[PDB]
RNA sequence: UCUAAGGGUCGGGACGAUCAACUUAGAACUGGUACGGACAAGGGGAAUCUGACUGUCUAAUUAAAACAUAGCAUUGCGAUGGUCAGAAAGUGAUGUUGACGCAAU
RNA sequence: GCUUGUGACGGCCCGUGAAAAUCCACAGGAAGGAAUAGUUUUCAUGCCAGGUCGUACUGAUAACCGCAGCAGGUCUCCAAG
RNA sequence: GAUGGGGAAGCUCCGUUUCAAAGGCCUGAUUUUAUGCAGGCCACCAUCGAAAGGGAAUCCGGUUAAGAUUCCGGAACCUGGAUAUGGAUUCUUCACGGUAACGUAACUGAAUGUGGAGACGUCGGCGCGAGCCCUGGGAGGAGUUAUCUUUUCUUCUUAAC
């Protein structure tokens, strides 16, 4: 259709998060004075949780649920539509023009979207959002 | 008198193959689980010049089977083979160019390149540029393959023995004039020393056999038995006939 | 083998631990177009490097030659 | 008009012995050895001169910050990085086909 | 011949040219059908194929290269993907494809 | 204004060698310098070095063909004589 | 002693100003008709014999028409093989080779 | 302009023109790690050490080889008007 | 060219990963205590062989009857080892930033796998750099000066880092 909307999540191909999935929020189909080009604002996740076993003991799981979340203005062309799809719900608000530009908004912003990754990660609602991709 | 020129040689002194600059032996895969039952994959990751060949050569990347790790091996490139193919090894594996295949695998009329003349050997038959064998039959009880080799000749071999798919790159170097002595002289540099050769009757008779004589000439017959003796053999040896060849080749 | 801009790094490291020695040079440098003007070299041994201010105008100098400290034993000359 | 002379007993003019001509504070002319220029290290995948990496012969890289030695995104002083947006689409592209190819076998399994 | 409803599509309608363009068609949805020229590598046909089944856009292979491609709609240099944009007053999309 | 009549780039033997050796090396010289298409990228951008050894100037493809030229036709007379042979086994 | 041609760099609400070179051609005049003024620097032509050619050799009497070459032809060999090495070996050269190959004429 | 260095290119091949020590980096994710504080040496500054053998001079119409302070022979760098 | 080896009456000949049971490291586990046992690695199997090949790092000034990239004065650099303070990192634990190419004073990483540099012909023109060559102004010094010549000659430099 029109793929690029809230809950598609796509991989980032370039820019130090490349190889990462990140999920889109915020999609400016043409422009913007600064940024004149289309582009998407991502929650992305740049470490991702670790694998997790039977054997894996009490911290051990709770330290390897723990998720570093980024948040990216991406030109399309250097996003990678996944047909996949999560639901953005929480962090509609987060993720915004006003969060990037200062930094202390994005710090929160990135801690809004830490809780809203991991829990949606235990139970594993979208999984494959937090299955690492390998190259 | 002497020690005559031919006998020399296989003491190797200065008459051992010149090899500093050679990409390695080119050898198949060795037979494994995965050739002899299934396939397996790897790509060609560049192709490439070996000296004093005239065959361009084909690495081949692999991964190994029972540890983590590249396993690259050195193919002679048949022709059509490029940088990025997938090569597939084995019975399983299908027909292509490229490919190394049982001659069990294959059917009659296949053109395959480097087999073995033994199942393992790492191949041996039709490795020089452009040679290739053509499969004629099989006989699947004792499973043997028949093949006609570049020489022309007819052989039985085991079908477990393998081969690669199509004809070895490069063919053509010898229709093209080597048309001075400088294009022979460095086609030996990179081969072993055989160049320039002096004719046995410009010698004297301590030299050579046809060495000697107030005319430059042979003196007896210069074909020789093959019961003849170390540095008797000079000549034409053991030669069936001789002299100009009248009609067509292309026997049986 | 370092030049100092930092009036105030510099004064850091004129106390600063293994610094024991240092020396000022004056030059005679002609200003931008014309005139002459008097050039004064801070210059400082560390234990590695010799770090060195060039304070270009002559007030600044007369101040700073102040800020130094005693037990640098300063060269002048 | 000054000529000048190898400053090391190696007479003969190899790759090691070159030789820069300076003129020095004493005013005259004196040899310099130049060491060989070190080669930009090259993409492990394409082969180009992968840039952000600093250009040193290789006992040179251990004493340098590693901010030099690699760039900020993943396989940052290896490849090229079209070559790794390469590895970024061939990978997600192969292992989404995957899931197809075992889809399509789950058909033609109790469809057939 | 399929070659034939592309002299309609080119004079009588609308489209573009090239994989960074038909691109952004698919990515704006703006395409019915894209074209491939048989030659080209299969990680950007892969692609071009993804970014096709996201936009629910149908795709025909061209059999031919893409200097051939190319001449097909009358240009003088190679393409490997036409994006049909508007079709044109050929049937173009409405046929076998 | 056209240079040689006959020899052509054989002009660089001069007189040496005697007329059909440089002839029959003419042929196969003007084989192995030509630029050829290429099957991956579609360009006149193949050429030859290291006989046996064809690369694709852009695009980096790089096949093994012939001595003095890509495809030899006993090459693709053994390819086709080779698909053929794979569809008595596909059908 | 002159003439002509062959350039760089600027700004534009048709060109100008400016920097820099030693090429080329042409014209005058001039002389004990001399002037590539020393130095430097092919003699040319017509034929027979012979080797195609560049290359090579008898250090210390032969540099050739002799050797070598590209080219032409012939012979052997599919590895349990050809040719060749060692007293022998559980040893070796060709061989990191495979007839568009190696070996012998 | 001359010597030399270097760059991007083109010609050439039945010639396509070393090896190893070595050094860096990528992949990976064992493991270890904070809040009364935990982390770090690939950032800075600082402290100690660096042995053994060779080092003179000739290198050629006298320092070498040719019985010699022999018109012979003996590898190479620099190179003004 | 040693070695388990195989020849050889023997002096010795062959073989260098070869029909060979061919070892060496990272950590714990000691808290009798100094290092046995716990792992998991790695199985790559002498050594000699380049004062022109490969290669960690220094320069200038001064100095002797004779030595100097070696001494002296000054300014550096590499390597091995010890280590402390500052800076940085973190309550979103293992840095942010830029669409991107990439930035940076830092910004954990074991087994194992991979990649690059070591690391490579030759000839041709074309671009650039250094040093040399020619040269204008002026500041010094010396030469010629019956005549001529704002003239002839010379100093006017800048190392590694
Ligand atoms: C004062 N000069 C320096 C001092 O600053 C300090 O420098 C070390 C330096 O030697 C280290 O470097 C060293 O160790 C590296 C591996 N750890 C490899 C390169 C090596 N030079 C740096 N990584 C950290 C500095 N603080 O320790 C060594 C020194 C020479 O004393
Ligand atoms: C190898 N070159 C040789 C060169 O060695 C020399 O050969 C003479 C040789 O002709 C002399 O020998 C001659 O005279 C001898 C006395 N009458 C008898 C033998 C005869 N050949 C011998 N003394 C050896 C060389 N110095 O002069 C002849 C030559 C062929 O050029
Ligand atoms: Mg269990
Ligand atoms: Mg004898
Ligand atoms: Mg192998
Ligand atoms: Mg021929
Ligand atoms: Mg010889
Ligand atoms: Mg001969
Ligand atoms: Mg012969
Ligand atoms: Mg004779
Ligand atoms: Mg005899
Ligand atoms: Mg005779
Ligand atoms: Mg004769
Ligand atoms: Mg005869
Ligand atoms: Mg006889
Ligand atoms: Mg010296
Ligand atoms: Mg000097
Ligand atoms: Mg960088
Ligand atoms: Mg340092
Ligand atoms: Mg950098
Ligand atoms: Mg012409
Ligand atoms: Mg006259
Ligand atoms: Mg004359
Ligand atoms: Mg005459
Ligand atoms: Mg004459
Ligand atoms: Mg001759
Ligand atoms: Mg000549
Ligand atoms: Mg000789
Ligand atoms: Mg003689
Ligand atoms: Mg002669
Ligand atoms: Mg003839
Ligand atoms: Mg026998
Ligand atoms: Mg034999
Ligand atoms: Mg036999
Ligand atoms: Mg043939
Ligand atoms: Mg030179
Ligand atoms: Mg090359
Ligand atoms: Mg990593
Ligand atoms: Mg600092
Ligand atoms: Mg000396
Ligand atoms: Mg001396
Ligand atoms: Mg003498
Ligand atoms: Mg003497
Ligand atoms: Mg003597
Ligand atoms: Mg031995
Ligand atoms: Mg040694
Ligand atoms: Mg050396
Ligand atoms: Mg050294
Ligand atoms: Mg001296
Ligand atoms: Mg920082
Ligand atoms: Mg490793
Ligand atoms: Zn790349
Ligand atoms: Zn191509």
């Amino acid at each position: 259709a029109k793929f690029l909307k809230a809950g598609k999540v796509a991989v980032v191909v370039r820019g130090r998060y490349a190889g990462k999935k990140v999920v889109i929020v915020k999609p400016h189909d043409e422009g913007s004075k600064s940024h004149p080009f289309g582009h998407a604002l991502v929650a992305g996740i740049e470490r991702y949780p670790l694998k997790v076993t039977k054997k894996h003991g009490a911290k051990k799981v709770a330290k390897r649920t723990k998720i570093k979340p980024f948040i990216k203005v991406v030109n399309y062309n250097h996003l990678l539509p996944t047909r996949y799809t999560l639901d953005v719900e929480a962090f509609k608000s987060v993720v915004s023009t006003e969060t990037f530009e200062q930094p202390s908004q994005r710090e929160e912003a990135k801690k809004v979207v830490k809780k809203a990754f991991e829990e949606r990660h235990q139970a594993g609602k979208n999984q494959w959002f937090f299955s690492k991709l390998r190259f | 008198g002497r020690v005559i020129r031919n006998q020399r040689k296989g003491a190797g002194s200065i008459f051992t193959s010149h090899t500093r600059l050679r990409q390695g032996a080119a050898k198949l895969r060795t037979l494994d689980y995965a050739e002899r039952h299934g396939y397996i994959r790897g790509i060609v990751k560049q192709i490439v010049h070996d000296s004093g060949r005239g065959a361009p050569l084909a690495k081949v990347v692999f991964r190994d089977p029972y540890k983590y790790r590249l396993r690259e091996e050195i193919f002679i490139a048949n022709e059509g083979v490029h940088t990025g193919q997938f090569i597939y090894a084995g019975k399983k594996a299908s027909l292509n160019v490229g490919n190394v295949l049982p001659l069990g695998s294959v059917p009659e009329g296949t053109i395959v390149s480097n087999v073995e003349e033994k199942p393992g050997d790492r191949g041996a038959l039709a490795r020089a540029s452009g040679n290739y064998v053509i499969i004629i039959g099989h006989n699947p009880d004792e499973n043997k393959t028949r093949v006609r080799l570049p020489s022309g000749a007819k052989k039985v071999i085991s079908s477990d023995a393998r081969g690669v798919i199509g004809v070895i790159a490069g063919g053509g170097r010898v229709d093209k004039p080597l048309l001075k002595a400088g294009r022979a002289f460095h086609k030996y540099r990179l081969k072993r020393n055989s160049w320039p050769k002096t004719r046995g009757v410009a010698m004297n008779p301590v030299d050579h056999p046809h060495g000697g004589g107030n005319h430059q000439h042979i003196g007896k017959a210069s074909t020789i038995s093959r019961g003849a003796v170390s540095g008797q053999k000079a000549g034409l040896i053991a030669a069936r006939r001789t002299g100009l060849l009248r009609g067509s080749q292309k026997t049986q | 083998a370092r030049e100092i801009t930092d009036i105030k790094q510099f004064l850091e490291l004129t106390r600063r631990a293994d610094v024991k020695t240092a020396t000022v040079k004056i030059n005679k440098k002609l200003n931008k177009a014309g005139k002459p003007f008097r050039q004064t070299k801070f210059k400082v041994r560390g234990s590695s490097s010799l770090y060195t201010l060039v304070i270009n105008d002559a007030g600044k100098a007369k101040k700073l030659i102040q800020s130094l400290p005693p037990t640098l034993k300063v060269n002048r000359l | 008009a000054q000529r000048v002379t190898f400053r090391r007993r190696n007479p003969y003019n190899t790759r090691s012995n070159k030789i820069k001509v300076v003129k020095t504070p004493g005013g005259i002319l004196r040899a310099q050895h130049v060491k060989k220029l070190a080669t930009r290290p090259k993409c492990g995948d394409c082969g180009s001169a992968l840039q952000g990496i600093s250009t040193l012969r290789p006992r040179q890289y251990a004493t340098v910050s590693k901010t030099h030695k690699t760039v900020s995104r993943a396989y940052g002083g290896s490849r090229c990085a079209n070559c790794v947006k390469e590895r970024i689409i061939r990978a997600f592209l192969i292992e989404e086909q995957k899931i197809v190819k075992k889809v399509v076998k789950e058909q033609t399994e109790a469809a057939k | 011949s399929i070659n034939q409803k592309l002299a309609l599509v080119i004079k009588s309608g609308k489209y573009t040219l090239g994989y960074k363009s038909t691109v952004k068609s698919l990515r704006q949805g703006k395409s019915k059908l894209i074209i491939i020229a048989a030659n080209t590598p299969v990680l950007r046909k892969s692609e071009l194929e993804y970014y096709a089944m996201l936009s629910k856009t149908k795709v025909y292979y061209f059999q031919g290269g893409n200097n051939e491609l190319g001449t097909a709609v009358g240009k003088l240099f190679r393409v490997g993907v036409v994006s049909i944009l508007e079709a044109g007053d050929s049937d173009i999309l409405t046929t076998l494809a | 204004a056209k240079r040689t009549k006959k020899v052509g780039i054989t002009g660089k033997y001069g007189v040496r060698y005697g007329s059909s050796l440089r002839r029959q090396v003419k042929k196969l010289e003007i084989q192995q310098h030509a630029r050829y298409d290429c099957s991956f990228c579609g360009k006149k951008t193949v050429k030859r070095g290291a006989a046996g050894i064809w690369t694709c100037s852009c695009c980096k493809k790089t096949v093994a063909g012939g001595a003095y030229t890509v495809s030899t036709a006993a090459a693709a007379t053994v390819r086709s004589t080779i698909r053929r042979l794979r569809e008595m086994v596909e059908a």
